[PDB]
């Protein structure tokens, strides 16, 4: 018994994508000499952290 | 016509925030205290009238 059975397959691709992103953050603070000021504008998420 | 062969996703926004304080040396007769006291009187009267 001598012979062959074979073939080929293919796939066509024409994908095309673009992306842009802009951001400016302008926070402003006040503090006295020798002091300290902290500022947060955002949120908080819960995290599991145990000994 | 190209919008029949193209999809767009757009997002835009802004946030504004200000935090400011005002201290004042006062007494019980000072204007800052009197205004809050008179505000409580109006609160009681509004409750009574409903």
């Amino acid at each position: 018994n001598f012979g062959i059975i074979t073939g080929v397959l293919s796939t066509i691709n024409f994908a095309l994508s673009n992306g842009d992103a802009y951001l400016i953050a302008n926070p402003q603070l006040s503090a006295r000499s020798g002091g300290r000021t902290d500022f947060l504008a955002g949120g908080q998420v819960p995290i599991l952290q145990a000994l | 016509l190209g919008n029949l062969f193209k999809s767009t996703n757009f997002q835009s926004g802004n946030t504004d925030l200000v935090i400011l304080v005002t201290p004042r040396v006062v007494s019980a007769a000072s204007l800052e205290n009197i205004r809050q006291v008179s505000q409580a009187v109006e609160m009681k009267d509004e409750y009574r009238n409903t």
